[PDB]
RNA sequence: UGUUCACCCACUAAUAGGGAACGUGAGCUGGGUUUAGACCGUCGUGAGACAGGUUAGUUUUACCCUACUGAUGAUGUGUUGU
RNA sequence: GAAUGGAUGAACGAGAUUCCCACUGUCCCUACCUACUAUCCAGCGAAACCACAGCCAAGGGAACGGGCUUGGCGGAAUCAG
RNA sequence: CCUCUGGCAUGUUGGAACAAUGUAGGUAAGGGAAGUCGGCAAGCCGGAUCCGUAACUUCGGGAUAAGGAUUGGCUCUAAGG
RNA sequence: UGGAGCCGCCGCAGGUGCAGAUCUUGGUGGUAGUAGCAAAUAUUCAAACGAGAACUUUGAAGGCCGAAGUGGAGAAGGGUU
């Protein structure tokens, strides 16, 4: 018979085998439609998680209720340290893909990208990429080089720029720098590949790729949760108190009939660690890292036009399980995949965006900087320093 | 006695059997698969690695419910253990043929493992008491091993 | 034997 | 090595529980070769074997 | 109401209809049917009967194979990593 | 329907109902924690069950096939569920 | 519930983990039986002293009915041989 | 391989030929190194013996039974424990 009282479906199949994801570093499984005609860019970036936050903001959508009051807002503050191009790799149209054509690699890389590519750097003599950089000083290299260079200027279509992180700036434990191919979205291949055979070897900073009030899609793996239960998975109905054979549980997995159990049926394993791409995270805040002129310029960072102390984003204690944002960093609205400490694909978006929630301008009001490590109440220690006085501590 | 499989050079082979031996003829088995071919020195290297646990036995054929681990990689397989009493067995067998080389006078570390047996011996039976008043069987399953080394080098 | 069921009990009951 | 019969003997000599037997752990061969009991009562008397004081339950 | 069914209240965009061994008891539950204990009515001389009412009444087993869920791996590419 | 006992009835009942107050994770709606398990390991080590076996759709067929026909197809050995 | 006298080695094993399912305990915002055949299960209540106690009744009961208040530590007073 | 009896022909004689009987007696697998060795809070350090110690013994500590006892004595029953 007919199931008696109707209701949606738990769960979505358009996201399984939910099972553990195979990378780490989260795929940009799409770049955007390089339209030729706009100049060359970056499409994406890697930053890293560091921590939540509020903000305060006056919003200005007309019509709503919260037309010009102050509203406050989460944000993630994602570090992004500039990343250094270390490579180019052309691609070329087929009828069976898109083939990748040739890989013209920079002359020096970093003790932070080699790591990359041993499984044990402490073992290793650490010789890759040696007789490789030997091309790039003498006269049959370099000419070879050029070639290689002219034949993806003829053939090539898609041109993706190797870029890497800069591991050695941030307060994680690894050293071991995450490569990514990034795609030159432009004019003319040509120009497009002169463009990155410029860059080769140089920094980038997240301002180049990125700008202010712009959508951007976070490309991420979840926070793992394990082998988890039906109910965790699936968030089945619990069945009764009275449930013999337990009761976080589906009780009829299938119909007798067709006689297997289908793929839509709801079955525990994997939750979490999978890959997944959120979309349209409006970045509030591009903030420019600490510097030196004469001495630090801590401020910088969560300082506001209106607020005008001199915090970072920097929370007393640190942001937790993680560090100092001693870096740029980026600041969008709202959670976004994945743990602290966790890599993160940026990318621009793949959308036409023209709605007035997605142009509305951000100017922030006010970054709370008080301690997550516990409840906070002050925001920076000179005010706590202030509040408190003397302490027996002097 | 009569060994299966008789040396191709008895001149230069030592042998040795224990019969009737109070080890699981499974696992006694699996680490008898491991060791063969092995020299002399290795063999015992790799049981008492096995008896630590700093190197495991691959559980090839008797691998129902048999637990995966890190250390089979190194043989090819998935399934893997470090079964003590078998190594503590057939340390002892390899000692004694050792113990015979050197009565015969051959190389001592010259020695392969070139031959090397376990066969399934009469069980024992004791009982286990069930439950709505019925009495099962608890069996050993004890094994015959026996091995010949050989000088190669 | 298994016990398996009770006596009163007559596992496929169909009255 | 082995002084469960030493103790037994020893309590019963005190007549005390075998809580309260305290046979010396560094003279443990001579209690072993104690087997009879007087030759416990020797021990006694040797300060090998002793009765320890009651565990004190204060009423104060 | 054990109900299927039914009806009523309320909301709603709408409160359409069915199938899958009248889907689904090693998924539950066991209220109801449908053992044995008992009561009542009608019937039977009686033992007993009653798609007539009532109340009390043991819901076993998965470690096999498959299927599904997730998990190591597999052949290839000389090996290995990207 | 009147000792095949009728009508009653305080007290009593691990007896059968219905409502109200309180109280609650019974529920909306699920969540987190603890211990013993299950898990992996050393040692030890049973049983039921077993024609052969074990991927499907449809067909016909003793009128619901793992095996047959026609199609889809098929990749060692395993682990927890 | 904790202790001395006396008695034991955790009930036929150990180690490492802390997943899902369980078994046995707990806790839960707002609502409070909307859950379910059915308040099943758990929760509320609980001791004592002081008040206060209905209908009904076989006048014995109902009755700890219900419903209220208080309770510690310390330093004193008075009353009982 | 084995180590002491055995066959051809003509007649006679029969407890005379097995795949099945949920057949009988004996043996052996797969299942499987799987289920399982989870009731009643608890172990730790050093030493001794010893081929060998998670488990013996001694000492030290931490725990429990908590006099309706996991203590001290019998009855029945066992029969040398
Ligand atoms: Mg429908
Ligand atoms: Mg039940
Ligand atoms: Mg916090
Ligand atoms: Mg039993
Ligand atoms: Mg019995
Ligand atoms: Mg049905
Ligand atoms: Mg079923
Ligand atoms: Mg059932
Ligand atoms: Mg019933
Ligand atoms: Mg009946
Ligand atoms: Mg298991
Ligand atoms: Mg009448
Ligand atoms: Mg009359
Ligand atoms: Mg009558
Ligand atoms: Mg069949
Ligand atoms: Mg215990
Ligand atoms: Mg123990
Ligand atoms: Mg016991
Ligand atoms: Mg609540
Ligand atoms: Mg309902
Ligand atoms: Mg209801
Ligand atoms: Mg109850
Ligand atoms: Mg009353
Ligand atoms: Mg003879
Ligand atoms: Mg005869
Ligand atoms: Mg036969
Ligand atoms: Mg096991
Ligand atoms: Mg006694």
């Amino acid at each position: 018979s007919h199931r008696k009282f109707s209701a949606p479906r738990h769960g979505s199949l358009g996201f399984l085998p939910r099972k553990r994801s195979s990378r780490h570093r989260g795929k940009v499984k799409s770049f955007p439609k390089d339209d030729p005609s706009k100049p060359v860019h970056l499409t994406a970036f890697l930053g890293y998680k560091a921590g939540m936050t509020h903000i305060v903001r006056e919003v200005d959508r007309p019509g709503s209720k919260v037309n010009k009051k102050e509203v406050v807002e989460a944000v993630t503050i994602v570090e992004t340290p500039p990343m250094v191009v270390v490579g180019i790799v052309g691609y070329v149209e087929t009828p069976r893909g898109l083939r990748t054509f040739k890989t013209v690699f920079a002359e020096h890389i970093s003790d932070e990208c080699k790591r990359r590519f041993y499984k044990n750097w402490h073992k290793s003599k650490k010789k890759a990429f040696t007789k490789y950089c030997k091309k790039w000083q003498d006269d049959a290299g370099k000419r070879q080089l050029d070639k290689d260079f002219s034949s993806m200027k003829k053939y090539c279509q898609v041109i993706r720029v190797l870029a890497h992180t800069q591991m050695r700036l941030l307060p994680l434990r690894q050293k071991k720098a995450h490569l990514m191919e990034i795609q030159v979205n432009g004019g003319t291949v040509a120009e497009k590949l002169d463009w990155a055979r410029e860059r080769l070897e140089q920094q980038v900073p997240v301002s180049q790729v990125f700008g202010q009030d712009e959508m951007i899609d976070v490309i991420g793996v979840t926070k793992g949760k394990g082998y988890k239960g039906v109910t965790s998975r699936w968030h089945t109905k619990k069945l009764p108190r009275k449930t013999h054979r337990g009761l976080r549980k589906v009780a009829c997995i299938g119909a007798w009939h067709p006689a297997r159990v289908a793929f839509s049926v709801a079955r525990a394993g994997q939750k979490g660690y999978h890959h997944r791409t959120e979309i349209n995270k409006k970045i509030y805040k591009i903030g420019q890292g600490y510097l030196i002129k004469d001495g630090k310029l801590i401020k910088n960072n969560a300082s506001t036009d209106y607020d005008l102390s001199d915090k970072s984003i920097n929370p007393l204690g640190g942001f937790v399980h993680y560090g100092e944002v001693t870096n740029d960093f980026v600041m969008l609205k709202g959670c976004v995949v994945g743990t602290k400490k966790r890599v993160l694909t940026l990318r621009k978006s793949l959308l036409v965006q023209t709605k007035r929630r997605a142009l509305e301008k951000i100017d922030l009001k006010f970054i709370d900087t008080t301690s997550k490590f516990g409840h906070g109440r002050f925001q920076t220690v000179e005010e706590k320093k202030a509040f408190m006085g003397p302490l027996k501590k002097d | 006695v009569r060994y299966s499989l008789d040396p191709e050079n008895p001149t230069k082979s030592c042998k040795s059997r224990g019969s009737n031996l109070r080890v699981h003829f499974k696992n006694t088995r699996e680490t008898a698969q491991a060791i063969k071919g092995m020299h002399i020195r290795k063999a015992t290297k790799y049981l008492k690695d096995v008896t630590l646990q700093k190197q495991c036995v691959p559980f090839r054929r008797y691998n129902g419910g048999v637990g995966r681990c890190a250390q089979a990689k190194q043989w090819g397989w998935t399934q893997g253990r470090w079964p003590k009493k078998s190594a503590e067995f057939l340390l002892h067998m390899l000692k004694n043929a050792e113990s015979n080389a050197e009565l015969k006078g051959l190389d001592v570390d010259s020695l392969v493992i070139e031959h090397i047996q376990v066969n399934k011996a009469p069980k024992m039976r004791r009982r286990t008491y069930r439950a709505h008043g019925r009495i099962n069987p608890y069996m050993s399953s004890p094994c015959h091993i026996e091995m010949i080394l050989t000088e190669k080098e | 034997g298994m016990w398996r069921f009770y006596t009163e009990d007559s596992p496929g009951l169909k009255v | 090595s082995m002084l469960r019969l030493q103790k037994r003997l020893a309590s019963s000599v005190l007549r005390c529980g075998k809580k309260k037997v305290w046979l010396d752990p560094n003279e443990t061969n001579e209690i072993a070769n104690a087997n009879s009991r007087q030759q416990i009562r020797k021990l006694i008397k040797d300060g090998l074997i002793i009765r320890k004081p009651v565990t004190v339950h204060s009423r104060a």
